RNA sequence: GGAUUUUUGGAGCAGGGAGAUGGAAUAGGAGCUUGCUCCGUCCACUCCACGCAUCGACCUGGUAUUGCAGUACCUCCAGGAACGGUGC
């Protein structure tokens, strides 16, 4: 079935998010297209790989076996998942 | 009130102080100006004040604090089991009295 | 700052209502075996509640030793008297009353109404001192110990009975060893039973027993505790034998037990001291370890549908002459079908007969009244509570149309002969205007 | 199975993140739906600022951290 | 300007970093009333100035008049409402005083925003018999003080000044 | 009205403007301080505005303190150990207390995170060398009520009160 | 039994896959249990290099986090219901 | 015949599983799932350098555990 | 339904050298306590390649802004580094 974390990473899609990968990349901007496999391409995002150095690039493409976690906005929280 | 509390407190401490039935620190101010009606032995404030002069007493003996420690209280156990069992014991000779006075009344 | 009399009353006060608390509780009974426990520790709660106000009352003669003097004078007197009452006479005009003058020592050092709980004594209990198998003291903490035992003795050949048989022992022979990281987990196992023993038994005088059993250990097991006839005495933990006591008090004398091995009297005296603990609260809860024992075999041995339960803690109507009527008659007056009143607490009845009756019925009369919609004719027959609100709007609205309120129509025109409704008008006719 | 949304990224010069702290530069022209890439002229950058162009390279989604597009595509 | 939950505050320090400045701001709001959210930005369209939201109109006020000019990060800053309602709260002596001076062309709706400012009132009336006047009840005779007290000289309009009094009996 | 634990239960957790997690107490006049540890240390700023509070202590044990908001007060005096139930505590919002004397913050030198705090509307505000004692007596604090602590002004601190 | 469900809407300190934390009120699973934190705290080591400095754990806000099943390791326990 | 019977076959028993993550946790488990999927239960957990640390309602992964193990008084015939 | 994007795992490993520098109140073995000597776990300072470079806040001064907004982080110089972690 499709699972409802992901559902509200679909409901985070298009806006921004701040993520975190496998290198401790924390990738913070819009995360743009998504799949349920979690190979999400993003766009705007300020990427520094954990390093302090953030740079800020266009249409990236993050996974998520890599993936730590991934910050979704808060005005999710009246979601449907949760209620 | 808490003012006429704190004043029959002080006419027990008074009365601890108290050499005699009347050389004591209570009846010079009983009519020295200021109002005391509570010495009377009538109104029930009496009972507060011969209250307190028994504590004041059981304070003020020997044993009370005055120069020495008591120490089978302050760190006793076995006198704490003691005198508890010894209360529930009084408590079981009055519950008898009691009965034997109820069935004496029937 | 009278310390000769007010630490007298207070500490007297306290001690006659913790006395009388604790005399209450050992007069009367707990039911339960979890009550007993917390009870026990409630006693010795209140024992060293007294405990504390006698050791703040024995102390208090550093003030009493010059005040002997001071309160002492009969010249002096009511000049101090006339003095405390100018400083008395500030305004008491707080007209109440409060009992908290004599009267909360009593739910201080009380009992509760449904566990025997005081103010202070509201979290005292076994709870987070008791263990299930356990039961507040009926099994013991063991089974870490046995696991240890396993994870130290790296044998199959080891089970509760071989366990049991070596661990009810006080000085019999050692199956593992007094010489090796054995003798480290026992002294855990024994403190893992002498922390039952002193979670059990809060009403023993425990730093008395304490210093009694250190002076044991520093006078009678050290002094020739386990005579006999190299053959008179042995030691415990050194492992090393003697003539005579003679033998035994120069060669303890002597250099390689003071510090000439890692079995000495200095690097090993806690080990003797924990292997001494250990044997010392089996031998006392033989009848203790007995009763687990006794346990441990019952519930290895019996049934699993009463072990696991041990460990755990037609339909017809009803006839007018109590029998049930005949199925035929159920079918005609159609009992079987079911009719939800969700107002009703989503209760089921059964006949259209009672369905309908059930409006007027308590249980749904009380579920409108919750709802705050009188049990009225017209939502007779609606059931889910929206409808039912629904409805109550729109029959608000209804009457409200059908009513008078002259208060919004009553048209009136002032003396500027322009119109108001008769609230402002009345408003500003008595606003100083119209 | 899913394809992925890789249609776009197709035709488009991608620096991406491979792990092992790779830095690889290359050509996006048909995927698989496993992300599994072939990358033209994929241009992979040791940890110094030597670099390497190698053409034609299966690359792994296993080892692929992430990747970046600096066109609009 | 109106009662609204956000408490705006300007000119504040630059030198002071955003989250410090954030927290300074919520420091000295809570003893105001209850934070519920802050918005502060270091971009230069509200850089150096905050806007603090209150749960309460009430609470918001009481930080605007208490600390009208407050030292705050170097150079007093300066706190007032805010000029509309705030993200947060958009997603959240008599019983009738009579209003003079009031403008004939005045709006019922700001008006009312205006009479419910203080917790809200019974009603206005606007009368349109003698104009330029109205009759003002309060469902709370607290804050019918209150907006009355703050309603004589009232600007509304500035073009005059509109006064309440305790209407008379 | 005594303190009590529903007082607790019933107040709000959550992470406020200041991304802290605080406990709020709206409306609670409790004018006695303790058993707080039911906290379960998911929060680390504590709010208790509207309190009838007569003395600073009474506070039990968490390692993850960091606002305390003790606003709209009526302290008296203030208790010693407060440090080590606050390990890393840093904001104090102590303003409209009854705190006059110099020696009414001696227990504050033992605050190790000191960043912050704000007494403004108490006698001991107006006084001269008050902030002088205040940037001397917590030497770790930066700024104290709306203003740095700085270099001259520390000097001075350090050469008056000797 | 989907067992997480009656633990689900009340605070809990989980754990990442190096060792950090995240305490937030878990709002919704899925099959690989990739877990949804709301205003999520994370918890995470520093590390100290020495044993004359402290070891201290800072958190950050994360919000409303999806954590990824390869950080979903155990889970405690430690928050009210908000 | 895989494990998951084996490791789903067991409820509130003693036992002390071992995590992945260099840590061990012994109490008795609420449930398990056919994907090695354990929660804890008043567990006692013991991490890589680190103290006895309480859980009242923890989580365990699957491949994040490392071991198993069961009762010693338990038929491993009459549990797989 | 353990073979690249979530739970039958690619995890685990240890912290650069050296100097007639110090410490193990309570814990080391040997020379069969103490006195002295050796050796296999750190820290504190001092030497080298202050482990370096990068950057994100950060402490101090000086330095600009007066600016109505739903927020990765926002003026700039300089440092001394109290921190996070990246490439070797």
């Amino acid at each position: 079935s499709i699972g409802v974390p992901i559902k509200v990473l679909h409901e985070a899609e298009g806006h921004i998010v701040t993520c975190e990968t496998n290198t401790g990349e924390v990738y913070r901007g819009k995360l743009i297209e998504a799949e349920d496999n979690m190979n999400c391409q993003m766009s705007n995002i300020t990427v520094t790989y954990r390093d302090g150095r953030v740079a800020q690039l266009e249409q990236v493409y993050i996974r998520g076996s890599k993936i730590r976690f991934l910050i979704l906005p808060d005005m999710l929280k009246n979601a449907p998942m949760l209620k | 009130s808490a003012f006429d509390l704190d004043v029959v407190k002080l006419t027990a401490q008074f009365v601890a102080r108290n050499g005699r039935q009347f050389l004591t620190q209570l009846m010079q101010k009983e009519q020295r100006n200021y109002q005391f009606d509570f010495l009377r032995p009538q109104h029930s404030l009496f009972n507060y004040f011969t209250k307190l002069v028994e504590q004041y007493t059981k304070i003020l003996i020997p044993p009370k604090g005055l120069f020495s420690k008591l120490k089978k209280e302050a760190e006793n156990p076995r006198e704490v089991l003691d005198q508890v069992c010894y209360r529930v014991e009084w408590a079981k000779f009055q519950e008898r009295e009691r009965k034997k006075e109820e069935e004496e009344k029937e | 700052m009278e310390t000769i009399l007010e630490q007298q009353r207070r500490y007297h006060e306290e001690k006659e209502r913790l006395m009388d608390v604790m005399a209450k509780e050992m007069l009367t009974k707990k039911s339960t075996l979890r009550d007993q426990i917390n009870s026990d520790h409630r006693t010795r709660a209140m024992q060293d509640r007294y405990m504390e106000v006698s050791g703040n009352l024995r102390d208090l003669y550093d003030d009493k030793d010059g005040l002997r003097k001071e309160e002492l004078n009969a010249i002096s007197g009511p000049n101090e008297f006339a003095e405390f009452y100018n400083r008395l006479k500030q305004i008491k005009e707080f007209h109440r009353k409060h009992p908290n003058e004599i009267c909360v020592p009593m739910s201080v050092e009380f009992e509760e109404l449904l566990k025997a709980r005081e103010n202070p004594s509201e979290e005292a209990q076994n709870l987070v001192e008791f263990t299930d198998e356990e039961g507040y003291g009926r099994y013991l903490d063991l089974h870490d110990c046995y696991l240890k035992y396993i994870n130290l003795k790296a044998s199959e050949k080891l089970d509760y009975i071989t366990y049991l048989s070596i661990f009810d022992q006080l000085f019999d022979i050692p199956k593992e060893r007094k010489n090796a990281e054995y003798k480290r987990y026992l002294e855990m196992l024994l403190e893992y039973l002498q922390d039952y023993t002193d979670r059990v038994k809060p009403l023993q005088d425990q730093n008395e027993l304490f210093g009694k059993i250190q002076a044991e250990f520093e006078k009678k097991w050290e002094n020739g505790t386990f005579p006999g006839w190299e053959e008179r005495a042995q030691r415990l933990f050194s492992t090393k034998g003697k003539s005579l006591e003679s033998l035994d008090t120069s060669l303890f004398a002597k250099n390689p037990k003071s510090k000439g091995t890692k079995r000495d009297t200095e690097r090993n005296k806690d080990i003797a001291f924990l292997e001494a603990q250990i044997y010392e609260y089996v031998e006392i809860l033989g009848e203790q370890r007995h009763l687990t024992h006794e346990n441990v075999q019952r519930k290895q041995a019996r049934t699993g549908e009463e072990r696991e339960e041990e460990e755990e803690e037609k339909n017809l109507p009803l006839g007018w002459d109590g029998k049930p009527i005949p199925y035929w008659l159920y079918k005609l007056h159609g009992l079987n079908i079911n009719y939800n009143c969700e107002i009703c607490g989503n209760y089921t009845y059964r006949g259209p007969k009672a369905f309908q009756r059930h409006f007027a019925e308590w249980r749904h009369a009380h579920g409108m009244r919750c709802l705050g919609i009188p049990n009225t004719a017209h939502f007779a027959n609606v059931t889910q509570i929206e409808d039912a609100v629904s409805l109550w709007a729109k029959l608000k609205l209804q009457k409200a149309s059908e009513r008078w309120q002259p208060d919004t129509e009553e048209e009136y025109e002032d003396s500027s002969g322009n119109v108001v409704n008769k609230k402002t008008y009345e408003d500003l006719k008595r606003q100083g205007l119209l | 199975a899913h394809p992925p949304e890789l249609k776009k990224f197709m035709d488009k010069k991608l620096s991406l993140k491979l792990n092992g702290g790779r830095h690889v530069q290359g050509i996006l022209r048909g995927f698989d739906p496993f992300m599994n890439l072939v990358i033209d002229e994929c241009v992979e950058m040791a940890t110094s600022g030597q670099q390497n162009n190698i053409g034609m390279v299966v690359i792994r989604g296993n080892s692929i951290i992430m990747l970046e597009a600096l066109e609009r595509v | 300007i109106r009662p609204n939950h956000t408490i705006y505050i300007n000119n504040m320090n630059d030198k002071i970093k955003k989250e410090e400045l954030k927290r300074s701001l919520y420091a000295l709001f809570s003893q105001f009333g209850h934070v519920v959210d802050i918005v502060a930005l270091k971009t230069m369209k509200m850089r150096g100035q905050a806007f603090v939201i209150f749960k309460e109109l009430g609470s918001s006020t009481n930080a605007l008049r208490q600390l009208q000019g407050f030292p705050f990060y170097g150079k007093p800053m300066r706190i007032q409402y805010a000029k509309t309602d705030s993200d947060i709260i958009s997603k959240m002596p008599n019983y009738i005083l009579f209003l003079n001076n009031l403008p004939e062309e005045t709006n019922e709706m700001m008006l009312s925003m205006l009479f419910n400012q203080f917790p809200g009132f019974k009603e206005v009336r606007l009368v349109p018999g003698r104009h330029d006047i109205a009759f003002v009840e309060f469902e709370n005779d607290g804050q019918a003080g209150a907006a009355r007290d703050a309603l004589q000289g009232f600007k509304i309009t500035p073009s005059h000044a509109m006064k309440i009094t305790y209407a008379k009996k | 009205v005594k303190l009590t634990a529903e007082l607790i239960e019933q107040a709000a957790q959550y992470t406020n403007a200041v991304r802290d997690r605080e406990l709020d107490l709206r409306g609670y006049k409790i004018p006695v301080i303790e058993n707080l540890g039911a906290t379960l240390d998911q929060f680390d700023a504590i709010d208790f505005s509207d309190n009838e509070i007569r003395k600073l202590d009474g506070f039990p044990l968490l390692r993850r303190l960091k606002t305390l908001l003790v606003n709209n007060n009526r302290i008296c005096r203030i208790g010693e150990g407060l440090d080590q139930a606050l390990p890393c505590l840093t904001e104090l919002i102590l303003t409209n207390n009854s705190l006059v004397e110099l020696g009414d913050l001696d227990p504050l030198a033992s605050l190790k995170s000191l960043t912050y705090l704000s007494i403004l509307r108490n006698p001991v505000t107006n006084k001269k060398h008050y902030r002088l004692y205040v940037i001397y007596k917590v030497p770790q604090v930066r700024v104290l009520d709306f203003q740095k602590v700085k270099l001259k002004e520390r000097q001075e601190a350090e050469k008056m009160f000797k | 039994s989907s067992k997480m469900l009656q633990h689900i809407d009340y605070r809990m300190r989980c754990i990442l896959q190096d060792g950090r934390i995240f305490i937030g009120t878990f709002k919704a699973f899925d099959k690989h249990m990739n877990l949804i934190l709301c205003d999520c705290d994370e918890f995470r080591k520093i590390k100290p290099k020495n044993s004359k400095q402290a070891e201290r754990e800072e958190k950050r806000v994360l919000g409303l986090v999806l954590l990824r099943g390869e950080n979903l390791v155990s889970m405690t326990v430690e928050g009210p219901p908000p | 015949m895989k494990l998951v019977r084996f490791l789903m076959k067991l409820s509130h028993e003693t036992v002390t599983i071992e995590l992945k993550n260099g840590t061990q946790v012994h109490g008795t488990i609420t449930g398990v799932d056919v994907s090695m999927n354990t929660h804890l239960k008043a567990v006692k957990m013991t991490l890589k350098n680190r103290e006895p640390v309480q859980l009242e309602t923890l989580s365990i992964r699957g491949n994040n555990i490392r071991y198993f193990i069961l009762p010693d008084s338990l038929p491993l015939d009459t549990l797989l």
